[PDB]
DNA sequence: CGCTCAATTGGTCGTAGACAGCTCTAGCACCGCTTAAACGCACGTACGCGCTGTCCCCCGCGTTTTAACCGCCAAGGGGATTACTCCCTAGTCTCCAGGCACGTGTCAGATAT
């Protein structure tokens, strides 16, 4: 059968840690349309033991006058299309995270922080986010970067001017990130508007249409079992759905987990047979025309960005295709990706596909190991005295982070 | 100005004769009959009974299309107003 | 040639529209109307011929079409029957 | 007493018809549509019943009324 | 913000077409009157499945406060109207010509007065 989810962890702490040399340990925080992930950096230790608040970033409140329902225990979330675009829920999300991390004594957030932002972040959203971060929370200095570049910075061979493609996936997007000598080539980076939410919503809608006996019993929190544990991505899609065509393959390979139980009962508590369906929700990022929506998908975007470039700079970067975030958790992902890439490389040419050491957590460990090294790069971090003149759109172009564009925003 | 068409409405609502040219209509009636079946030929009264039924039917369609556009807060008809006027009739 | 139903002229369809009481007419409406006008004969001439084919005559009478119009729920006076 | 056909029942009929958003003046105006339809099939049926001279309004008299309106039905009498 | 002007909607004269009373005809089913068939109104006589209040939990409803939406504000630029420019085909009416029907043909060859 299905399991069910679990909640109410013990992230209860004293007001904060203290470490040798400069005393203020930085906070490391990831945004996330699926889940937020956070912690104190734990500097001077490599085996960073306790990331905390690894929680589904969706909230409510008790409208009868009870409590703010920020943490784990209809619903709203502070992100749209992977960019934060909210205040009235973003506040109680950050307050909840800061309660469990601890604040040292009073009505200001004492320690410096590193925080994730979108592959490109709309100028106004950084303005609103920095305005919350400095008007309300009052942090002394702040750093920004991308989950994908942080998880790459974690998985690099060396702390050097490496180059590659980063392939990223998550709730409402996947992005292809051409990085040249540590610099994101933002003029020819691309994204597809599909990923985890679309795959889960699609797998739901398939089972809603295929099994009209159980229409309220199936829900996204049950789709996540079959999506993250029973599904796999094809090595070649027409080759997998071809071998599903014969019943002797089907009945042996099909997954068959019962609904939660109380005519041989399964007409009410069905095994919800999935065979091609446990491939279709994975394929969405490769063929978005499995949904209605026309976009190139990962294979044609990967080809499209490469033919922007001279043939030598292709060969020296395609040596590091890195897989990270979200849907890259599917079993068989590397074996699909390297086949789709072999089909479009020059005939004898070499390439290598690298999968993250932990495709969900490595963004935090990347930002952590980054902050542990860049701790006193006082030119890199956005300092509170810089936000005292810079309007909140501002960014500084440090390694493993987004590209600033010189610009100014009217606000009153 | 762009609106004195409202005087055409009143003129062609005062008028009650048939509006399509008899020869074009008779040619079309015969062509549709002849590719349907061989040696069908029409008395003038049958072509007139056809044309009166056609033009009364189209005046009904235009009245129905008028109410669809008026309901859509328009003062203009587009082919979509006719396609509602068909589906809402079941045509 | 003009046999493409365009022989049902723009101003004639527009005059039927004006008797029908409609104001501004978009330029695709004439052709959409010619589509309906064919289909009305694909009902009426076709069934009228099934009444002509009751007697198996060469002449279509006003009776033959009035019977088709009667079964199609659009009865007509002045011709009798 | 029309209020015996309920606010959720008038919503349910529209939801069985597949409707998304609505505005609540639909409910009493729909009771108006239903009132004239229901009155028509009743008055037609009683008109067929009184030709058969019985005081007991009877299923086939309702069938003759519905069949005059072009509608065919079964299980009751059919 | 109410005029002058350039155009109809509506008015008077015109002319012959399209009625409606003849002016009968004569074909026919209507009206009269018995004849005759069989079932309509009458009607017991079998016995009932609509309605009358007990017992018990179901559905509709009011209340509440989020948050999508229709009604609305104004502007956006392209496609429908108002009007002129020119090309053709709808209607006139003509002669051609042929199918349906009626009729004389006739005399033959098949049938019976
Ligand atoms: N298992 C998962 N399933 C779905 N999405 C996930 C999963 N793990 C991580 N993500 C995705 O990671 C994406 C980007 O990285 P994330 O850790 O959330 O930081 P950020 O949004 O700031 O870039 C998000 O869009 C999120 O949905």
């Amino acid at each position: 059968p299905f399991r069910d989810a679990r909640a109410a962890p013990d992230p209860v702490l004293e007001a904060g840690p203290v470490a040798h040399g400069p005393l203020p340990v930085p906070l490391v925080l990831d945004n996330g349309s699926f889940q937020v992930r956070a912690g104190w950096a734990c500097p001077g230790q490599d085996p960073g033991p306790e990331p905390r608040l690894q929680f589904r970033a969706v909230c409510a409140r008790g409208r009868g006058g009870a409590r703010g329902a920020s943490g784990p225990q209809m619903l709203r979330s502070p992100f749209d299309r992977n960019v934060p675009v909210n205040l009235e829920l973003q506040e109680l999300l950050l307050d909840y995270s800061f309660q469990h991390l601890g604040v040292s004594s009073q009505g200001c957030v004492d320690h410096p922080i590193v925080l994730t932002e979108a592959v490109c972040n709309p100028l106004y959203s950084r303005q609103m986010m920095s305005e919350l971060l400095f008007e309300c929370y009052g942090i002394p200095k702040v750093a920004y970067g991308i989950d994908s570049l942080f998880s790459f910075y974690h998985n690099k061979p060396k702390n050097s001017m490496c180059s590659g493609l980063i392939i990223s996936s998550g709730y409402q997007c996947t992005h292809v990130l051409p990085i040249l000598e540590g610099r994101l080539d933002a003029k020819n980076c691309k994204r597809i508007n599909l990923g985890g939410s679309q795959a889960a919503g699609y797998l739901q809608r398939l089972l809603q249409l295929k099994y009209p006996g159980h229409l309220a019993a199936i829900t996204l929190s049950r789709m996540e079992e079959i999506l993250h544990e029973h599904s796999y991505i094809a090595e070649d899609y027409v080759e997998e759905l071809h071998k599903w065509r014969c019943p002797d393959y089907y009945e042996n390979n099909v997954h068959k987990m019962q609904l939660p139980f109380s005519v041989f009962n399964l007409a009410a508590y069905h095994q919800l047979f999935v065979g091609t369906e446990r491939i279709r929700a994975p394929e969405i990022i490769f063929q978005p025309s499995l949904i209605g929506e026309e976009q190139a998908g990962i294979a044609e975007t990967l080809q499209y960005i490469l033919d922007r470039y001279p043939k030598d700079i292709q060969e020296m970067l395609v040596q590091n295709v890195f897989l990270t975030g979200g849907n890259t958790m599917y079993p068989g992902m590397k074996a699909r990706m390297e086949k789709e890439l072999l089909e479009m490389r020059p005939f004898r040419s070499s390439f290598q596909v690298q999968l993250a050491s932990n495709p969900v957590l490595d963004a935090w460990y990347g930002a952590r190991d980054w902050a542990l090294n860049h701790l006193d790069d006082n030119e890199v971090w956005i300092t509170r005295k810089e936000y005292e003149e810079k309007g909140g759109e501002y960014l500084k172009e440090h390694c493993a982070s987004n590209i600033y564009v010189p610009i100014r925003l009217p606000k009153q | 100005p762009g609106t004195v068409a409202l005087r055409e409405i009143r003129r062609y609502q005062k008028s009650t004769e048939l509006l399509i040219r008899k020869l074009p209509f008779q040619r079309l009636v015969r062509e549709i009959a002849q590719d349907f079946k061989t040696d069908l030929r029409f008395q003038s009264s049958a072509v007139m009974a056809l044309q009166e039924a056609c033009e009364a039917y189209l005046v009904g369609l235009f009245e129905d299309t008028n109410l669809c556009a008026i309901h859509a807060k328009r003062v203009t008809i587009m082919p979509k107003d006719i396609q509602l006027a068909r589906r809402i009739r079941g045509e | 040639l003009r046999d493409n139903i365009q022989g049902i002229t723009k101003p004639a369809i527009r005059r039927l529209a004006r008797r029908g009481g409609v104001k501004r007419i978009s330029g695709l409406i004439y052709e959409e109307t010619r589509g309906v006008l064919k289909v009305f004969l694909e009902n009426v001439i076709r069934d009228a011929v099934t009444y002509t084919e009751h007697a198996k005559r060469k002449t279509v009478t006003a009776m033959d079409v009035v019977y088709a119009l009667k079964r199609q729920g659009r009865t007509l006076y002045g011709f009798g029957g």
